[PDB]
């Protein structure tokens, strides 16, 4: 069974910061994308397929990726956490988060 | 239709092993705009942990970052659990390194899942830590601990909990002086074993058990009949691994004679299908030659 | 040596072996039991006097008092599976097990 | 290879064991403690000097400084149960807890 969602494509990345003190908000969507662009083998592909994440309820990212891919996180400095995402709303399918297009930051 | 209604419907769905149903519930009240808490993910959780279901454990694990709980006793209690049962203990670890809160129930929950794994090294270390933060350890703690230097050999932090258990009031707890006298046995001190026995205000079954069993690795194979008589003479019923043992024990020795009442005894207790003591049975019958006799135990 | 708390050699548990399907029922077991312990001691006055307790539910056997000497003569007897000796069940009260047989009265035990 | 806090064994638990009715008294049970500790330190000052703790409810036993080729000279006394290494039972304020003894000064514990 499987949690509306959950279709193992879609991956919850979550990573550990410092804490004296914080990167910034900017640093850290900066660490994420190069985090995926190492997975992937681009930055173009990494920008391509972060569609949403967190600098404040949780520090990581949520990305469109298969499951042999999402195991390439796993060891890499910085990853606590790879997730298979969910649905936060089911009417919607939609993952929650700050949103990412592509450079569109629209907070929630 | 509060929070609380919809968690006692989950919560025993949960128990129930109802896991599709449970889920649908969640979803529903999630839906509905009522928010899960604490005792919805931790409800969750348990039942994961019980049936194995890592894969659902690990995407409520996601969800429960998602909706801002992480660093939640409760929760993260759970995780702890879950993970532990799954197998995953670098996961339970890791989960545990991110508790900025931690109470003795957080503590012993990752003890003992470390333990049932046989990292026992981590458990000690892990133990000491929880000492050196100013955690009280409980009658669990000390239990899975003295477990664990007993099967490591580590006579002498068994030695200063022994101190430990002495001083914070624990001399009359049975638990944890069971777990005594299997250290000292186990760390190769029969005497030590004796005298934490012999002090001992109350003996359950497994006091009984736990100094047979040292007696018996030892070769003492006469002290262990005499003691196990004692149980007897005492009231104490013998159990399963009883049995077991003092036949066993039987079965390393020319005690036949004591093994026919051993097995009058069995017959009358209701443990002539016990699977261990079938065995214990037929062990000792065929060590004591008369071998029509095991195949009379086994043609059962 | 060792010897268990009752064990004088005087007392002795024979158990026995009934089909399984149909299982005979309770007061043919009973029956059997007295019929077999008088079959060694001659007669059903002393059977009845020597079984002090049995059972058809834990186990299928009856408990006697009898000599050592004796409890060798129903080695081989149909339906004879062991031939061991009693033990008290309750240290305490003496108590050796079983539903009690008081010269034809039951007290069934817990 | 890990060690409990404060266990640098040269701080010693001496558990005694005594009579049970009836038991000593208080003042008994500690020079008891006394008595045992000068025996293997040669002189009463020496014990006196040298027992920081007991307790004669929580436990009936005493804490010492002395090391561990001394506290095997305790095994075989009479009284003598259990010579275990001291420990921390308060981390932060380094304390090995018990009724402490400051020079013939008793100030129980809380």
């Amino acid at each position: 069974i499987m949690l509306p969602g959950s279709d193992y494509n879609h991956w919850l990345i979550v990573m550990e910061f410092p804490k004296d003190p914080a990167p910034s908000r900017d640093q850290m969507i900066d660490t994420y994308l190069n985090t995926l662009a190492t997975v992937l083998g681009s930055m173009e592909e990494a920008k391509k397929n972060m569609y949403a994440f967190s600098t404040t309820t949780y520090t990581g990212f949520q990305c469109t990726i298969d499951e042999e891919t999402s195991e390439k996180f796993k060891g890499l400095p910085g990853v606590l956490w790879v997730l298979p995402d969910s649905y936060i709303d089911v009417k919607n399918k939609d993952y929650g988060g700050d949103k990412y297009i592509n450079g569109e930051i629209i907070p929630s | 239709p509060t929070v609380v209604t919809y968690n006692t419907l989950i919560d025993g769905l949960c128990k129930a092993g109802k896991l599709d149903e449970a889920l649908k519930l969640f979803e529903e009240m999630v839906e509905k705009g009522i928010k899960p808490d604490e005792f919805t993910f931790s409800s969750v959780l348990k039942a994961c942990a019980r049936l194995g279901a890592l894969e659902l454990g690990k995407q409520i694990h996601g969800y429960v970052i998602k909706s801002g709980f992480e660093g939640n006793v409760v929760v993260y209690n759970a995780l702890i659990d879950m993970y532990s049962k799954c197998g995953l203990l670098e996961e339970a670890r890791k989960v545990f390194d991110e508790m900025p809160e931690k109470d003795v129930v957080t503590y012993n929950t990752l003890i003992d899942g470390l333990c049932k794994a046989g990292k026992l090294d981590e458990a000690l270390k892990l133990f000491e830590e929880m000492v050196e933060k100013g955690i009280k350890p409980d009658e669990f703690t000390f239990s899975s601990v003295l477990k664990a230097c007993a099967r490591l050999g580590a006579l002498e932090l068994g030695k200063q909990i022994h101190g430990y258990v002495i001083k914070s009031g624990f001399e009359s707890n049975v638990v944890v002086y069971n777990a005594l006298i299997d250290m000292y046995s186990k760390c190769g001190l029969l005497e030590e074993a004796r005298k934490v026995f012999d002090e001992m205000p109350e003996k359950d079954v497994v006091t009984y058990n736990t100094l047979i069993d040292g007696l018996c690795k030892a070769g003492k194979l006469d002290e262990a009949l005499k003691l196990f008589e004692e149980m007897v003479e005492k009231g104490i019923k013998p159990d399963e691994f009883t049995f077991s043992s003092v036949l066993k024990a039987c079965a390393r020795l020319g005690a036949l004679e004591l093994g026919k009442q051993i097995h009058g005894y069995v017959i009358k207790s209701g443990f002539e299908s016990n699977v261990v003591v079938y065995n214990a049975l037929i062990d000792m019958y065929s060590k004591c030659g008369l071998l029509e006799e095991a195949r009379k135990v086994f043609d059962e």
